[PDB]
């Protein structure tokens, strides 16, 4: 029994073996398959913040392989301990490059997906990464929460892209035409709406002139209601897709993404830690914004009577372990 | 066990953290025991079976291309989702953003007119310029197949296409542009598995050319899917209202 | 006498609102916030001079 019984446990060929001398033989043919390339070295950078930047492959040999014909010879959530309500103290803090955010009560904080291993970069260059500026916590628009929002209202500040903007955005990027309309905006794509409102910041200075960019993102929202308010929020941090394919007026199964309910009962705060998910090592600048941050309402907050109906909140967004590759003339975006 | 317990531990917890705890509570008088997982759940076993894809931008299941003209049959996983049905291969891949597999097509086509015929099926690896009007000589360099089709109808054929994309992972949804200057928003033409261009032929070359009709089954293999998304909506059952609560949860009472 | 001069200052501090007060309608209207300043560790000085306020 050699090279037989492939993709066991099922009556089908699962391509268990990428290649065998046996498959594709003249006598018999199986389905084809593939194997990993190992494009030798390159500044091994892929997902933050595991990127070492040191190239495993020898540098400058440029050996080549085939012999040229013109040369003669060459060579948690566990029920063991339950987090108390916001009455109890339970301190916590989440820092960053310089700015930091204290909190009381219980702060749900998670790391959405575990950090993947590094992979050799296709291009050969040294990435230029800036310590803060371009780190710390940048404050996006402070959005107002209102009582009249029903379930799944997609509340957002002044820096978000409008619903119809999520389709037919146009060129190039911000035209100010899709960002200003009656009733807006549904949500902010993370790469595009961060540069907006922060051209001065170095991260902003970069990502214009550097072409491909690499960043992991972490988003943090802070809502403190009085001990008597009741409500909830969700932070989806949806990976790239049109809203129409992602969610339409339903949001019922939408917990498959990262979520971290705010739940104004026991919590003042929520964070998310997201490694960046994009095809190819580095996305191109000025296009292809991979993460989009939605903020939704599970239950309408009904405030204590005789007190103001509105309630206020802010959103803190920051990069993690940024990098860039390649230079060019400045591009607006 | 022990039956009556004064001190038994509570079932309370917190679901606010992203992680959700699904372990069974140790209730008294209950012996909870794990179960082996039957191997219909794993992806690479579940996607190795053939399913029917919706053809073209819309108007599934079948495509009808008139004779003498080839159809390019785009394999973009982004084109399938457009006009995609609630149930089918179409909407199952909507659960994952990125997929990598060697896509195995089996296509069948039935010629209504009665003469035997031959289709010439070619695979243009992504990306590759598809000739605007294909010719037998030009179409042929790529890769060849000669499908004799029975005169009455229904002649099948299968194929095995390795994973050629340079994207490493092909997106099933892409938010951004393709061309630097141009528009083409919301899709990428270079992430996919080639295109199948196929040019019919008739030796008799009789009048009343007519139109061939086809449909194809597609089953991935050695499958990998990197990040999940929520599955598409399924229309719920109607409320009988005669005797409710038998099925369909009641609420708001 | 030359307060806005180099080596004589460092940057500004500040205290900004972010989320305004909320509370039941029994609770008081306002709450004061008092700010103490005490030199931490490593604070050092030298070179005696008469107190530089009167002068």
């Amino acid at each position: 029994t050699n090279i037989y019984g492939n993709g066991n446990n099922v009556n089908t060929d699962v391509g268990a073996n990428g290649w065998a001398p046996t498959v594709s033989t003249g006598l018999g043919d199986g389905p084809v398959s593939c194997t990993p390339p190992t494009p030798s070295p390159g500044d091994t950078e892929v997902p933050p913040p595991r990127k070492p930047f040191t190239f495993p492959a020898p540098p400058t040999k440029s050996g080549s392989r085939f012999s040229k014909w013109w040369e003669p010879a060459a060579a948690p959530s566990s029920t063991a301990n339950p987090q108390p309500s916001l009455i109890a103290l339970n301190p916590s803090a989440t820092q960053s490059g310089n700015a930091s955010i204290l909190t009381g009560s219980t702060a749900p904080s998670l790391l959405a997906y575990p950090t993947a291993t590094p992979v050799p970069l296709p291009n050969p260059d040294e990435p230029s990464q800036p310590g803060p500026s371009g780190d710390r916590t940048w404050l996006l628009d402070t959005v107002t929460w209102s009582q009249e929002f029903t379930r799944g209202w997609n509340i957002a500040g002044s820096n978000g892209m409008q619903w119809t903007g999520l389709e037919s955005l146009i060129f190039p990027v911000s035209t100010d035409t899709n960002w200003t309309s009656t009733s807006s905006p549904t949500a902010y794509p993370l790469p595009f709406s961060f540069v907006r409102a922060y051209p001065d910041s170095s991260w902003a200075a970069m990502y214009n002139t550097h072409s491909m960019w690499n960043c992991g993102w972490r988003v943090q929202v802070t809502v403190n209601g009085s001990q008597f308010h009741a409500g909830a929020l969700i932070l989806y941090m949806v990976p790239e897709a049109t809203t129409h394919a992602i969610q339409t007026a339903r949001d019922n199964a939408g917990f498959v993404f990262p979520y971290v309910i705010l739940n104004l009962y026991e919590s003042n705060t929520a964070t998310i830690e997201v490694p960046y998910i994009s095809p190819t090592p580095n996305t191109s600048s000025g296009l292809h914004a991979p993460w989009t941050f939605y903020l939704q309402v599970l239950s309408p907050l009904n405030p204590p009577p005789s007190l103001p109906t509105s309630l206020s909140c802010s959103i803190y967004v920051t990069p993690v372990d940024s990098s860039f590759h390649g230079l060019r003339y400045l591009a607006p975006q | 066990t022990l039956t009556e317990d004064l001190d038994a531990p509570q079932d309370t917890g917190n679901i606010e953290n992203g992680a959700a705890d699904n372990s069974p509570q140790p209730r008294t008088t209950f012996d909870y025991t794990g179960n082996p997982l039957p191997p219909d759940t794993k992806l690479e076993n579940f996607f190795s079976f053939y399913r029917l894809l919706p053809m073209g931008g819309s108007g599934a299941p079948s495509l009808s291309f008139p004779a003498d003209e080839g159809t390019i049959i785009p394999l973009d996983p982004i084109n399938w989702l457009k006009g995609a049905d609630v149930s089918g291969i179409a909407a199952m891949l909507s659960c994952f953003t990125y997929i990598a597999a060697d896509l195995r097509i089996t296509l069948r086509f039935s010629n209504p007119n009665d003469n035997p015929a031959t289709m010439l099926v070619a695979f243009a690896p992504p990306g590759a310029t598809i000739p605007l009007k294909p010719t037998r000589q030009m179409l042929s360099n790529f890769y060849m197949a000669e499908v004799p089709v029975s005169a009455a109808t229904s002649t099948m054929v299968s194929f095995s296409i390795p994973y050629t994309s340079p994207l490493s992972a092909i997106p099933t949804s892409y938010f951004g542009w393709e061309d630097w200057s141009g528009t083409n928003f919301g899709q990428l033409s270079s992430g996919s598995w080639g295109n199948l261009m196929l040019i019919p032929s008739l030796s008799v070359d009789s009048a009343i050319p007519f139109d061939f009709q086809l449909s194809c089954w597609v089953a991935f293999g050695n499958f990998k899917a990197w990040v999940p998304r929520p599955p598409p909506p399924l229309p719920p059952l109607p409320t009988p209202a005669a005797n409710a609560e038998r099925t369909v949860a009641v609420i708001k009472q | 006498n030359n307060p806005d001069a180099l080596l004589s200052t460092t940057g500004y501090v500040s205290i900004w609102v972010q989320n305004p007060l909320v509370g039941p309608h029994t609770a008081p209207a306002s709450a004061l916030v008092q700010a103490f300043i005490s030199a931490g560790e490593s604070f050092n000085v030298r070179l005696m001079q008469n107190p530089a306020l009167t002068s």
